[PDB]
């Protein structure tokens, strides 16, 4: 009986042989999780005079 | 003497709406554009001076 | 710990030094449970101080922290505003710094205020509450020889 078993955690699938393993064992979202710039309050207050 | 030159920014996004547009610019966006454009203008005015 | 009379003294000092005001008073709205605000200055405080400001009582023993929810109508809510005390409208700057381990040493009678380690000895933490008046300072930007400044 060809069983999937669990390719990760050390238990090969039935169909695989002595030298092989599943090529794809997970899926990748490709949308990273990122933060944002922390807001600043004092900077807009000041003007600027060139030198 | 009432001067507002150091007030911590105008109202946030949730305040009052002047127009009926679905997307309204609000004052923060305009002031952000101004502060983004000012550094180049400041460098330019030196040559005129 | 900051107290009401300290806020009144700061108002008196700023009035004597001719510092211009920054806002206007707020007359009440028509909605029920809405109270007027008389406050003409802006003060920037850190995030940790807000509970102490909320717990304050005025001279006659009433509340002294009117939250923005009461007077949001018929007013102009600024960014980060959390309420109004006396004459100062409160602004909660997320990034507000503080000196660490700058107070006197802390023994085991600490009622609960924050402390920090300095050379193996406890010291209290000093926090700022700042008011920036009109035309106090300007920034300087050197030319950098052709670069677009900044």
């Amino acid at each position: 009986m060809l069983n999937y078993n669990a390719p990760t955690d050390g238990q090969k699938s039935s169909i695989d042989g002595a030298n092989s393993d599943q090529m794809q064992t997970f899926f990748w979202l490709k949308k990273a999780i990122i933060t944002a710039r922390k807001e600043q309050y004092f900077m807009p207050l000041a003007s600027v005079t060139n030198m | 003497q009432n001067t507002d030159s150091m007030v911590p920014l105008p109202d946030p996004s949730q305040a009052t709406k002047l127009t009926s547009w679905k997307n309204e610019l609000s004052l923060q966006a305009l002031k952000a554009d101004l502060d983004a454009a000012k550094p180049s203008h400041t460098a330019m005015m030196i040559k005129v001076k | 710990v900051v107290s009401y009379k300290n806020l009144m003294r700061l108002d008196q000092i700023l009035t004597e030094n001719r510092t211009p005001t920054q806002t206007t008073i707020i007359t009440g709205s028509r909605m029920i449970d809405t109270k007027v605000i008389g406050a003409t200055r802006v003060m920037y405080v850190g995030s940790e101080l807000v509970p102490e400001l909320k717990a304050m009582k005025d001279l006659f023993g009433n509340k002294a922290f009117i939250e923005t929810q009461h007077y949001a109508d018929a007013g102009t809510i600024m960014n980060g505003e959390v309420g109004s005390i006396d004459k100062f409208r409160i602004i909660q700057v997320p990034e507000m710094l503080h000196w660490a381990g700058a107070g006197a040493q802390a023994t085991g009678a600490n009622p609960g205020y924050r402390t920090s380690m300095v050379s193996g000895q406890e010291h209290y933490d000093v926090y700022p509450m700042l008011v920036v008046g009109d035309d106090s300072f300007t920034s300087i930007g050197f030319q950098t020889d052709g670069k677009s400044l900044k």
